[PDB]
């Protein structure tokens, strides 16, 4: 069990050796924002149906990196995400932790891009969009298995067609997480497990001249 | 002023004719491109991933579809009596519609090779079995019990050790023509031993199905689907 | 109804899933009459049909050329000789709003002359986006290439019903970052909108799990 | 109206702003129309249009070729085999002055014989001025290329109306000594005056210098 | 007798078919150039030279267009205030429709780089003051007061003793499509000190605004104007 | 634009011409063959029996 120590934030975690990169690129170029963001939990219970968050949006209120992008114009950045969870030995379930570049749902400002608390999905089946889940596993993702892993990394490097962008319109991804395998417990347990999101920039350029 | 000749087969408009034409704009640069990450040069590449079998696809879960995708293990049930059964089908309707493969041979008339098929326990830590993976060659006949079963090849899965599993189906192949001729196996799988448990833990699991190709598939004949 | 014989044991190549011969095939993407205004405005639009909709939206990114063909005919089949104008019109420049208006002599759009007894003519279009491919799929707020515009040449009207039909090719395709395939029926052809009162499961159904 | 986003980084190549890409399109200079004389004179003009006037006179010499390209119909669309003549008088002979006189046959006048269900004829010219370039702009007291003219051949009147229309492209052309760009309504096609009476500024018009 | 073939595309005029065609005098001879001094061989050249901005583009001006040309400084205003704002679009109607950048950029559809403004004071010289040339970058707001404005990208311009000065916008950007895609910013006028002047010399004097290209702007898709 | 003529011959289909024509499958590849045994590569090896 190593611990990990990035800026004036450090988190301890396994050295898991089984991380993914999306698509074989590490983030590369073309003080305070290289650090471990954490955000909010959400609580896995018994009829819950899916997340999501979208980035950069989620990043936009939070810290040096939320004001750093709304007086900039331009942007670039890499990521790297960390997802777990924490459950004893007498539960059971399993999680689909997969990202998705240009994610474009379908049916206001509040639903397309909440923030930082992220959404909940009404339809997982067609992942609110019209295409279905059994095929999500194309894209880069990892299969977080209560019986035997409580950890999953994505590296995700920087993915568009112009080499810069805006940070207050555009969203590059969205991350998914569905409980396909639905948990379940005895009674006299912990009713809902906690689900903790860690996100750390990797390479971020601002040009934006303010 | 030099003897040119006419043949038959001028004039006419072949769909698929692959010539070069007279540019609308002559003097324009298109935009360079730049490097984007993720580039696909060749289909087989997206057909080489494991996706969801659709396994348990009854006819009451059309309502609540996200019940298909998992079909369970239960404690009650005897030892040595069949758990699920499905023929290995990525052309024809049925399990195989809901993957990746599946959609990917609607567009193509023949294909062959092999794929392979991987297993995934979602239980409880504390709880352990024993399952039996068998699978009948093509042109044979279903097992009636545990016993024939394990006379053909058969993986003796016991997941109080090993979560995954994976089993290699040899050789498929396909010539569409509404009728086709297709050489396929059956995959059964078996309760080896019951649904051992201690006190606290659920009693019902369930088991998640993927499924993906091999290094030597390979398909032809483009067509349109329906 | 499956049959058991007839089996293959010889590997094809793999030249048949390459992405180029993917989108080889040239097919039609419009159909345009003109009845006896007498101008017409087509803008090239890739997601005309459901077909080739579904094929492109496999990926993300896409960046290739295209090459069009104007077959020309009565209602039903006959030629006579008549004399046709298609005006191309680049994205940036205004549409022609009458049969006579000004942009039809505009000197920078660039026009085929064509008359019907002939064969059809044939146009390749290069890439025409400021990025550096196309996209299907937007999620910020805020693809097009262009406007086709045709008319018979002439001061007088003439008596003859005109229907054509355009045919593409896509030829120097490169794609990026695949996607699932959609299994839901459309409803418009700009936003990924579903029937909610209904989902349709991606497979048939059958009775029970032992029943093969 | 005015948007935000969409901005672009890369730079672009420099041959888009030759002078060879500024002149190289093909436009209609001229519509010849022939009602059921007999026949027409059309001098070689460039400025017969506002349009590629005031792109010419932006420099004050040029030197350059032309192609002419002649698109013949009747007043709607439809074609018959008709018989043509277009007779192209150099700087210094004689004009045609009836449909029968003695110029039509002189052996240092070229002509082409084309019907009317051919393709269009195309002709290049060179360049004709004693001088070594043109100038649009002469300061003192005393650029003639040509004259074209068009008949039905016969010696009989041909019962149909003839409509045709002249296109021009410009080949290998060099400028000299640039020139202020014209903000001005023309009045003739020889002198540059304008009207005295009225003066319209070049920009449009605000309200205060703070209010942006 | 060769074979040939007559694909689709025979036959037709393409108005932008850059071929060669038979010429009418074959056996003519041109009159051979001769050097001419100026010879304009791209039309970038002639975009990198500093034409009078038309900043004083009031209403009443309309009648006397000779005023345009030039915005007043005077004695009687305060310190601390707001002289003249214009915002730099090359392509769009105001102040640059009069210079020889926004008459060639009617003529194209996609242009980017960089542009310089030059001011030249045209005062008495026996008066002095100082002024400040704040720009604000694309996607900002306009500055409130002279605080703000300071603290952006700002130079110092003091007329007493340099009477000229330059400022160098870092880069634009447009695509047209009737609406465009322009990413722009804005450039104000501030007034750092009144007006000093001696006994005799004028009161009020007058700024001439100078505008032209970068090295690194570029074009592209010729286009017929309006 | 190279000057050509038309001989007379053109625009007829001789019904022994063999030539070549454009493949209705660009895109497509034959089955590559294999050894069977019994090749005849001329009428005159049945006609010595």
């Amino acid at each position: 069990v190593a611990q990990l120590t990035i800026g004036n934030s450090t988190i301890t975690t396994q050295e898991a050796a089984n991380i993914v990169i999306a698509y074989g690129e590490w983030p590369e170029y073309c003080v305070s924002v290289n650090r471990f963001f954490t955000l909010d939990t959400k609580s896995w219970a018994k009829d819950s149906k899916g997340w999501y968050w979208k980035f950069p949006d989620v990043l936009t209120e939070v810290g040096v990196f939320g004001q750093n992008a709304q007086f900039h114009y331009l942007y670039r950045s890499g990521f790297c995400v960390h997802v777990q969870c924490n459950a004893s030995k007498f539960h059971q379930g399993a999680l689909l932790v997969a990202v998705l570049p240009e994610y474009v749902l379908g049916t206001p400002y509040a639903t397309t891009q909440p923030g930082q608390v992220g959404a909940v999905l009404t339809h997982p089946y067609v992942l609110d969009a019209g295409i279905p889940l059994s095929q999500l596993t194309v894209c880069p993702h990892q299969w977080i298995n209560l019986r035997t892993n409580n950890c999953a990394t994505i590296i995700v490097p920087y993915m568009n067609t112009v080499p810069f962008d805006s940070a207050l319109n555009h969203c590059n991804f969205g991350l998914l997480v569905i409980p396909v395998v639905p948990l379940d417990f005895n009674a006299g347990a912990t009713s809902e497990i906690p689900i903790t999101v860690t996100i750390a920039p990797m390479c971020a350029e601002f040009a934006g001249l303010r | 002023g030099i003897p040119t000749e006419l043949k038959p087969g001028t004039n006419q408009f072949l769909t698929t004719d692959d010539g070069v034409s007279a540019p609308i704009l002559p003097g324009f640069h298109p935009t360079p491109p730049i490097h984007i990450p993720g580039e696909v040069h060749n289909l087989l590449e997206i057909c080489r991933v494991e996706t969801i079998l659709e396994v348990n696809n009854l006819k009451t879960n059309e309502t609540t579809p996200m019940q298909r995708l998992c079909f369970p293990v239960s404690v009650q049930s005897k030892t040595g009596e069949l758990c699920a059964a499905f023929r290995a089908d990525p052309g024809r309707d049925g399990p195989w519609q809901s993957t990746i493969l599946g959609q990917l041979c609607r567009y193509y008339t023949q294909w062959s090779g092999s794929l392979e098929v991987t297993f995934m326990f979602a239980g409880s830590f504390m709880a352990t079995g024993k399952m039996l993976i068998a699978y009948t060659p093509p042109g044979g006949n279903v097992p009636a019990d545990r016993i024939t079963a394990m006379l053909g090849t058969h993986v003796i899965w016991d997941f109080g050790l090993q979560s995954s599993v994976t089993l290699v189906v040899p050789w498929i192949s396909n010539t569409h023509y509404y009728f086709d001729y297709y050489t396929t196996g059956i995959i059964t799988i078996w309760y080896q031993t019951n649904y051992v448990v201690p006190i606290g833990a659920p009693t019902t699991a369930y088991i998640v199905a993927l499924a993906a190709a091999q290094d030597n598939f390979t398909m032809k004949l483009c067509k349109d689907t329906e | 109804n499956l049959i058991e014989t007839r089996c293959v044991l010889n590997h094809h190549s793999t030249q048949e899933t390459a992405i180029g011969n993917f989108f080889s095939r040239a097919g039609l993407v419009s159909i345009i009459t003109m009845p006896t205004d007498g101008y017409v405005n087509w803008d090239i639009d890739l997601m005309g049909y459901a077909q080739l909709r579904r094929k492109c939206e496999l990926f993300t990114y896409m960046r290739f050329d295209a090459e069009f063909t104007f077959v020309v005919a009565k209602p039903n089949g006959v030629l006579v000789p008549q004399l046709l104008q298609y005006m191309y019109v680049p994205p940036g420049a205004p549409k022609p709003t009458s049969r006579d208006s000004f942009a039809w002599q505009t000197a920078t759009n660039p026009s085929v002359f064509v008359k019907m007894t002939d064969p059809p003519a044939q146009v390749s279009v290069p890439f025409m986006s400021p990025a550096s491919a196309y996209q299907w799929f937007y999620d910020g707020y805020p693809n097009m290439m262009g406007t086709f515009s045709i008319r018979t040449v002439g001061t007088e009207k003439s008596p003859h019903s005109i229907t054509l039909r355009v045919y593409m090719r896509i030829k120097h395709v490169r794609a990026w970052i695949p996607r699932p395939l959609r299994n839901q029926p459309y409803l418009f052809k700009t936003n990924p909108n579903y029937k909610g009162n209904d989902i349709k499961c991606t497979s048939t159904s059958r009775d029970k799990i032992t029943t093969l």
